[PDB]
Order: C-alpha cells, then sequence, then structure tokens
RNA sequence: GGCUGGGAAGGCCCGGCGGGGAAGGUGGCUCGGCCGAGUGUUACAGCCCCCCCGGCAGCAGCACUCGCCGAAUCCCGGGGC
RNA sequence: CUGCGGGAUGAACCGAACGCCGGGUUAAGGCGCCCGAUGCCGACGCUCAUCAGACCCCAGAAAAGGUGUUGGUUGAUAUAGA
RNA sequence: GAGCCUCGGUUGGCCUCGGAUAGCCGGUCCCCCGCGGGGUCCGGUGCGGAGUGCCCUUCGUCCUGGGAAACGGGGCGCGGCCGGAGAGGCGGCCGCCCCCUCGCCCGUCACGCACGCCGUUCGUGGGGAACCUGGCGCUAAACCAUUCGUAGACGACCUGCU
C-alpha cells in the first residue's frame, strides 16, 4: 500500500509533480536512489543555478535564512515541497507521507521499486540534449557521503546479483518441472489458454 | 483571419448592372478559406484590391467548393506567396507534398507561421500549381522522389506515458 | 425464476447450495450475469405471489406498558408450507443446473472485489 | 464475505481558484482515468464511513461507533475519471485524501 | 542494427485510430511522418496514415509504389498475409488479450479453479526437483 | 434533400493515341550462394503510372467511417441529475 | 458612488454589473504541482542561451554585428571541367 | 477478563545491473577466472506471455463416498545451524512429539430459510492511559542544601564530602 520509486533516470520536476500529486491524495510514496535523478541542460547550467540559490541568504542573520540542503534526497524533498501547500495543515500532513533516501536503504533494498515513464529521461528528453546527474551536482556543492553511498550501493548490487541468480535458477527449474508433468495438467492448461492465458 | 482545415472555393462575382454598362463582365478567383462566409469576404477583399469593385456595388454570382480531382495520388504543389513582415513585404515561392491542394495550402500557412511568425491576415496567396517530380527547387521535397525509398524508425519514443503511470518495467525505444 | 406482480424478482438460490429460500429481490440491487440456465421446462407454483411474502406481526391494541409488547418472541416461525414449496421448486431446479459442469460450485461461491479488479473493466 | 464497494478518494470540493462550493464533492475512483469509464459509476451510491467517541444505532446489529454520510454520483469531472458526488450533508473536509466507498447497487446493467 | 524499414509494400499494424488493430500495407511515402496506405484485404481504404499510429511487421509484398489498389490486393492474396499473420505470435498475443477482455465471471471462476490445481501440482514438482538437486550437489 | 444533378474509389473489362517513373531486360562496378542484393545509362511495356477518345447494374457523402452543408428533405428508443 | 470571475499582487484593464437558493451552460481567462480542468497514444515547424523563453494595460531595452541555425530574393560558372 | 480515549484501513508481490542507432532467455560442444562469474559461437522470443496489459491466494461451513493428485499442513509446535550493521529488525537451513486428510471433479444432505432494504466482510490479540493471574531478575540516581574556584550580573559551569 506504499509506493516505492527508483530515482535513477527520472527528471527532477517531472517526478516531483507526480509524487506531490499522489502524496496529496493520501498515498504513501517512498523515493529511493535520489543520486540517480538528472536535470535537463548541461552540468554548468544547473551548477550555476544551485550556486545562485546558495547566494540567497538573510543579510542580517543567515541562521534564519534559507536552508540550503546539500544531499540529493533533501534537494528532491525541497523541490517536492515547492509543489505543495506546506503552509497549511493539509500540506504538512501530506508532506509527512513522503519519504526520500540517498541510495537504497536496507528497509527497501528487498522490495520491488516502480518507475514512472512520464518522468524518465529516455522518454521526455531528446537523445541529443545534455543532462546533469544530481549526485555529481550535490557532491560539488557540499555533499559529503558520495563515496560511502557508492560503496554501499556496490555491495547491495552484489547481494542483488546473488538473489537474481537464485531467482533465475528457481524459474528455470519451474519451467523444466512444468514440462515434466505436462501430461497431468493438459486439461488445466487447455482451459487456461482458452480464456487468454499462456498464449 | 484565422485558419483551420482550409477548403478551396471558387467564387464568381460582378459589379451590379447599371444603365451605362448593361452587361458587366464576370470575374472568378480561387479562395482557400475555412468556410464560404469568409471565402466571400476574401474574394471581395482581393477584387477591391485589384478592381474598382466593392461589396455594396457588386454581387456574388456563384460560390462553391472545389473538390480534389485525385485525392488518392501524391502530388507536388508550388505556392507563390506575398506576406508582410515586421519590415517591408516580400515575395516567396514554396513547395509542399500533399494529396490535396487545400492540404498543401494549409501546410503552407502552418510553415509560414512557424518559420517567419507570419499570421494569416498578412499572407496573400497568389498562385498554387501542381508540379511533377522535376521542376522542384526545394531538396526537402526532392529527397522523397525515390522509387526504392527506405528508412527505419530509429527512436520510437513511446506514448501513453500516463497509461498506467507506475510500472516496474522501463519502456522500450527500439522496434 | 420470475417477476411478480409488484415488479420484484422472484429469487431462489438452491437451499442446499446457497441457503436462499423463495425470496423477492429488486432489480436495482441485483447484478445480472451473462450465465443462463434452461428454466423453460419447470412449473412454478401459482400460489407463490407477492402477497404471499409479507409481514404479519406488530399489532397495536396490546397494553404496551412495561418491558413487554412485541420486544419478545425472539424469532419468526419457519411456516412449514414455505419448506414444502421450496423443496418442490428445488427438486426441479437442481438437476438442470447440475447438468452444466462446475455450475453448482459456482453457485456455492460468493462474489467479491479483490485487488486490481474493477467492475467497469470486467464483463458481466 | 468480501469487499463489495469500489475504492475512491475525496480529492476535494467543487471549486474555482478562489471560490469553493462545499455542496458538491470531487471523487477519485481507483482504476478510472478517462471520461469514458465513468458511465458505469453514474448514479452509484457512495458513503463516507467514520468512527466517533459516542455509540450510535446500527441497522441489523448492536450499537457501534461507526457513522456514515450517504451520497450519490452525479456526473463525471474533466477527462480524468474524476466524479462529482452530492451527499445529504457536506463532507467534513477532514476526509480530504481519505477513503470513500462507492457502492454497487443502484444497478442498471 | 535495424531490421524493420519503411519500404514500399511493408505490412503495418495500426496501434490506434479509426482502423485500430487492422493490418495495412504501405503504398507510397507522403512526407517525413506521413505515408499513403492501403488495406484492401483488411477493410481499409486508401488514405494517408501517419507513422505514429502504425507499427510495421516483418511482411513485405512487392508491388509498384503507386499501384491502383488492384495489384496490391492481388499481391496480398498471393502472399496470403492473413494466414501468415494468424500464425505469428503477435496475433496470438492480441487474441489472448481479447479473450481476457471477454472473459465472464463463470469463466473467471473456472480459471481460478484450474490455476488452483495446476499451481499446486507444479510447485510440488518444483519442490521435489529442488530436493533432488540438493541431493545431487551433496 | 442538395451539390459538379456530388469528387474520387471498388469489379469484368474491351478497340485505340501519346508521355513519364526506369524493369521478368541490358550493362561498368560492388557484396554472397546461374541465382539473391545495391548503384547508372538511351529506354518501348510483359513492374507500372498519367492525359485524350466510350460504356456497364454496383451505387449511397457508404460501419472498407477519404474530406460537405444540412431537416415539415426527421423520427424512434434508452441512461444519469 | 461598484460589489463579482480573470490579469499572482491591484482604482481606471478584459468579461460582466449585485435580493436568498437548487440544477445546467458560458464570457474573459485557463487545464504539470501549488490550483478546478488536456492523465488528448493532439497536428505541423522553429529554438540551446556559462544573461534562454514564457501572454493588452505591465513593470523593461536601442543602433550595430554573428558561415549558430532555418527559410526566401537576385546574380554569375560547371564536364569547352569550376 | 472487563475497562476509558484515539484513529488510518477492508489480500499480498520477499528485491539484478541496466541500454535506448538496442535488449531478454539457455546451452554453453570452446576458453579463462574464483557451484558461480566473464568471453566467443549457436538456438528461441522482442510492440515485451520468463508481459505490473503481470504473478501469487481464494472469499461459505460441515456429514460420507467415489475418481484424479498426494505426504503436505498445523499445534503464536518445542530445541540447534546461519544470513542480514546503511536506518538489520526480518527471514533462511536442520533435529523430536502429537494431530488433520486439507487442493481438483462429481453423488449426499444439514447449517435461525430471521419472510427485499444502510454503516456486511479485515490489517488488530491495533496504538495510548488505569485496574484483575503466575514464572524469571531488581536495588537507586538526579536536584536542592554545603563546599571549591580552572567559573560567574543572577541562573549556569569546573570540583570535594564513612
Ligand atoms: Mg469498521
Amino acid at each position: 500500500q506504499v509506493l516505492v520509486l527508483d530515482g535513477r533516470g527520472h527528471l527532477l520536476g517531472r517526478l516531483a509533480a507526480i509524487v506531490a500529486k499522489q502524496v496529496l491524495l493520501g498515498r504513501k510514496v517512498v523515493v529511493v536512489r535520489c543520486e540517480g535523478i538528472n536535470i535537463s541542460g548541461n552540468f554548468y547550467r544547473n551548477k550555476l543555478k544551485y550556486l545562485a540559490f546558495l547566494r540567497k541568504r538573510m543579510n542580517t542573520n543567515p541562521s534564519r535564512g534559507p536552508y540550503h540542503f546539500r544531499a540529493p534526497s533533501r534537494i528532491f524533498w525541497r523541490t517536492v515541497r515547492g509543489m505543495l501547500p506546506h503552509k497549511t495543515k493539509r500540506g504538512q500532513a501530506a508532506l509527512d507521507r513522503l519519504k526520500v533516501f540517498d541510495g537504497i536503504p536496507p528497509p527497501y533494498d528487498k522490495k520491488k521499486r516502480m518507475v514512472v515513464p512520464a518522468a524518465l529521461k529516455v522518454v521526455r528528453l531528446k537523445p541529443t540534449r545534455k543532462f546533469a546527474y544530481l549526485g555529481r551536482l550535490a557532491h560539488e556543492v557540499g555533499w559529503k557521503y558520495q563515496a560511502v553511498t557508492a560503496t554501499l550501493e556496490e555491495k547491495r548490487k552484489e547481494k542483488a546479483k546473488i538473489h537474481y541468480r537464485k531467482k533465475k535458477q528457481l524459474m528455470r527449474l519451474r519451467k523444466q518441472a512444468e514440462k515434466n508433468v505436462e501430461k497431468k495438467i493438459d486439461r488445466f492448461t487447455e482451459v487456461l489458454k482458452t480464456h487468454g492465458f499462456l498464449v | 483571419k484565422a485558419s483551420g482545415t482550409l477548403r478551396e472555393y471558387k467564387v464568381v462575382g460582378r459589379c451590379l448592372p447599371t444603365p451605362k454598362c448593361r452587361t458587366p463582365p464576370l470575374y472568378r478567383m480561387r479562395i482557400f478559406a475555412p468556410n464560404h462566409v469568409v471565402a466571400k469576404s476574401r474574394f471581395w477583399y482581393f477584387v477591391s484590391q485589384l478592381k474598382k469593385m466593392k461589396k455594396s456595388s457588386g454581387e456574388i454570382v456563384y460560390c462553391g467548393q472545389v473538390f480534389e480531382k485525385s485525392p488518392l495520388r501524391v502530388k507536388n504543389f508550388g505556392i507563390w506567396l506575398r506576406y508582410d513582415s515586421r519590415s517591408g513585404t516580400h515575395n516567396m515561392y514554396r513547395e509542399y507534398r500533399d494529396l490535396t491542394t487545400a492540404g498543401a495550402v494549409t501546410q503552407c500557412y502552418r510553415d509560414m507561421g512557424a518559420r517567419h511568425r507570419a499570421r494569416a491576415h498578412s499572407i496573400q496567396i497568389m498562385k498554387v500549381e501542381e508540379i511533377a517530380a522535376s521542376k522542384c527547387r526545394r531538396p526537402a521535397v526532392k529527397q522523397f522522389h525515390d522509387s526504392k525509398i527506405k528508412f527505419p524508425l530509429p527512436h520510437r519514443v513511446l506514448r501513453r506515458q500516463h497509461k498506467p503511470r507506475f510500472t516496474t518495467k522501463r519502456p522500450n525505444t527500439f522496434f | 425464476l420470475k417477476q411478480l406482480s409488484s415488479g420484484l424478482l422472484l429469487v431462489t438460490g438452491p437451499l442446499s447450495l446457497n441457503r436462499v429460500p423463495l425470496r423477492r429481490t429488486h432489480q436495482k440491487f441485483v447484478i445480472a450475469t451473462s450465465t443462463k440456465i434452461d428454466i423453460s421446462g419447470v412449473k412454478i407454483p401459482k400460489h407463490l405471489t407477492d402477497a404471499y411474502f409479507k409481514k404479519k406481526q406488530l399489532r397495536k391494541p396490546r397494553h404496551q406498558e412495561g418491558e413487554i409488547f412485541d420486544t419478545e418472541k425472539e424469532k419468526y416461525e419457519i411456516t412449514e408450507q414455505r419448506k414444502v414449496d421450496q423443496k418442490a421448486v428445488d427438486s426441479q431446479i437442481l438437476p438442470k443446473i447440475k447438468a452444466v459442469p462446475q455450475l453448482q460450485g459456482y453457485l456455492r461461491s460468493v462474489f467479491a472485489l479483490t485487488n486490481g479488479v474493477y467492475p467497469h473493466k470486467l464483463v458481466f | 464475505s468480501g469487499r463489495l464497494w469500489c475504492k475512491a478518494i475525496f480529492a476535494g470540493y467543487k471549486r474555482g481558484l478562489r471560490n469553493q462550493r462545499e455542496h458538491t464533492a470531487l471523487l477519485k475512483i481507483e482504476g478510472v482515468y478517462a471520461r469514458d469509464e465513468t458511465e458505469f459509476y453514474l448514479g452509484k451510491r457512495c458513503a463516507y464511513v467514520y468512527k466517533a467517541k459516542n455509540n450510535t444505532v446500527t441497522p441489523g446489529g448492536k450499537p457501534n461507533k461507526t457513522r456514515v454520510i450517504w451520497g450519490k454520483v452525479t456526473r463525471a469531472h474533466g477527462n480524468s475519471g474524476m466524479v462529482r458526488a452530492k451527499f445529504r450533508s457536506n463532507l467534513p473536509a477532514k476526509a480530504i485524501g481519505h477513503r470513500i466507498r462507492v457502492m454497487l447497487y443502484p444497478s442498471r446493467i | 542494427v535495424f531490421r524493420r524499414f519503411v519500404e514500399v509494400g511493408r505490412v503495418a499494424y495500426v496501434s490506434f485510430g479509426p482502423h485500430a488493430g487492422k493490418l495495412v500495407a504501405i503504398v507510397d511515402v507522403i512526407d517525413q511522418n506521413r505515408a499513403l496506405v492501403d488495406g484492401p484485404c483488411t477493410r481499409v481504404r486508401r488514405q494517408a496514415m501517419p507513422f505514429k499510429c502504425m507499427q510495421l511487421t516483418d511482411f513485405i509484398l512487392k508491388f509498384p509504389h503507386s499501384a491502383r489498389q488492384k495489384y496490391v490486393r492481388k499481391a496480398w492474396e498471393k502472399a496470403d498475409i492473413n494466414t501468415k499473420w494468424a500464425a505469428t505470435r503477435w496475433a496470438k498475443k492480441i487474441e489472448a488479450r481479447e479473450r481476457k477482455a471477454k472473459m465472464t465471471d463463470f469463466d473467471r471462476y473456472k480459471v481460478m479453479k484450474a490455476k488452483k490445481m495446476r499451481n499446486r501440482i507444479i510447485k510440488n514438482e518444483v519442490k521435489k526437483l529442488q530436493r533432488a538437486a540438493l541431493l545431487k550437489a551433496s
């Protein structure tokens, strides 16, 4: 009953608008791997935009001024918050349902994560256009834990490779076992393929 | 003047008969307009621009849509333009490839609006003529004059991005 | 089975299968499926009318004072004639629906909505 | 023995940008995302079920804490499967983005 | 690495539009994203059709680029495009989708029972095979 | 119902006239097993296309939905609020 | 002396003018999220900006340049070989 | 076991990396590397059927009376071996007792059949507070007061005292 989305290959605003709309409808949304987010335009454009945002601060007291979060997950969180009525109680309650993470944390490392084709770079962006990765942008503006995240993601990918190898073995054995006892399930298979299955 | 899916209208008109001139001559024009009501207005505008004739002093003798003779054949159409820019006016010749003459004129209007920011009211259509494979000046039309023409669909960006919005599979662009 | 004089639908699921006796149902509260059994060769009793299924209790002129007057009796009687009519109808209905395979088990099942199932998408 | 109502979400009231009409609610039925599948749900009964501190009566059962506000589907709302609904009492606006069950038995098929 | 090309005589499948889900053959190319199409054996007349709404299969019949609707039909019949298309996995999957769409509640109950038995049998066999494989490994 | 007393299209086609893409053909060359595939040159039609002479029910703004205007030349039925 | 919908904001702008309500439909404006509605399998083209651009009043720019790119006009020469 | 308050809900999916002018699955006759990984070649699909346009589970009960399939499940079943550290907070692998004949097709009836009328059906033995059963373990520290100056407007801070 909770949406888990993989942030790799998704555009910032395109995914943020959809996530905010779903969150306002009472849906619980989890966004994972926020370093895979990419933004349209060359890297220098987005670097300059984030530096210009960094310049924004209260002259009399920067502590009370804007909070420039450097983590990619917090950057995505702020972009989503910009698309919500966060000043109202309803907006805050909706924003409480949102949850973002750098990398893929252990609570969600063993879950299937969905992707939104309406926010993917391969779909929404021309192949000849340039883009910038959110992880590299964050690392060059103050982020500290890019290498640790990369190492943990490599370990997680190795574990996922082991699990996927086991799944391949299980599926291959399942397919062979179906062939072994195909004579005892012929009547069950015929009715399945009569109504539009296994075809 | 606006634009839609234009149709070709043949409009015939003359000045009102007078005792001085018992039998005034008849004039006809080719007008591409969304409907006959605006076709009559365009005919009167062009006739007043050319002849000493106005709507009050004249009448419309016949107004009728001109059907495409060969809608099922692909043809090359040459259109001679007369439009106004921010600066002075200019004369243009453009070529389009379409099944119908009205479709060619609509493509001309769309292309003029896209490339030169020219509205419909600033554009005057002078002559539209069908041309064979030869006598074509624009390489864009000419590159399709090939019996053994081959081209694939390299990057098929999928539609239905909002048909079921959350999916576990990433889409495919190679087909 | 039939539509009565009042316009209500004479409904009867097999008692041995659905535990539904001879009852009336309304059209607006019933989903009509695309599954029909051959019921032409049955004889529904004529005395089974709309006036036959009606309430009888709640008479006025009792004392009414106290913890009494129609809060008791705790039940409604079976009215054994109903059982005779139900048995007579079922003895004819049951073999015809048993002729079609898996039809009795389908009747024993209960319709419900599950995840990913939408009534407008499915066809009934 | 199972669920006999379709899932819907109270998206909000009928409104413009700066004016809100609380006598008509907007519903988001799950699985319907076009102005062509909403014809099935037209006229369907809808209820907003909630619980409260005090006990209330219950038809065919002992008193419970559950109270409901009954409603009716009126018309579709703008090409996206959104449905306009009217209730006997306007929704408390606390149920924004909460579950509203639309029944299946104003049957006409 | 392309195996599908817009060639004169290429058979195309219409994804969406008025003639959705109907085969059609390319006659001539009108523009970059528009071509003259003709569907005589599939109840499709000769009119322009954009490349967006068509996905072309691996069937190509040979006829001149501007044939008058008569020789293309003859080539379609000689090549027997309908039978070849019906033999393909693509049409079988489309028909499976249609069968799923038209399945009634009684048919859904039958399918539920059939899967209920079949999956149990298959998973019992899978467990036995897993035990045998573990025995072989040790 | 009208129109260009609709424009094209579909089928059997018959007796002709010319023109053009450039093909079961030829051919410099190239790629594989005489054939298959790709380019050019004069180029008739056994791949075709277009105009002119003429005639058949097969039509109908056609559920092969290629683009009109419509209603004493217009009526019936159903659903929701 | 005048409320109402839109122009984020608002004297005079656009629409439209006021008894209390229910249903339907519009104007001017809009339909990624805030925010009601394109969650159309919208159509044709143009544009890369290390100062992009994004709607009367209106909240900002000129002369002069660019083989950056996209169309048009005119003029020559090229198998007697540019 | 009652006993107050507060709400959301109304089957789950336990998972590769990934590219888009490309990808998925096996055998790998062949080679290399630590049962597995990598490469060459070969064979099947690709508008994805090893499809989220998807998969998994049935959502009436009980009697006996047959066929197909079959040793599966349960007693918050009891004891060992592990994986999992990013924010693990979940599962996997083995030993011993007892109980049941569960899934699919048909016979066989019986289940307040409450006589048409709404919040039915669950995650939930939900979360917070106060009171009734037992088995296994507990014995205080903080502050004030006093004291000191590495501290200090007052608070605060650094220290000592069976
Ligand atoms: Mg409840």
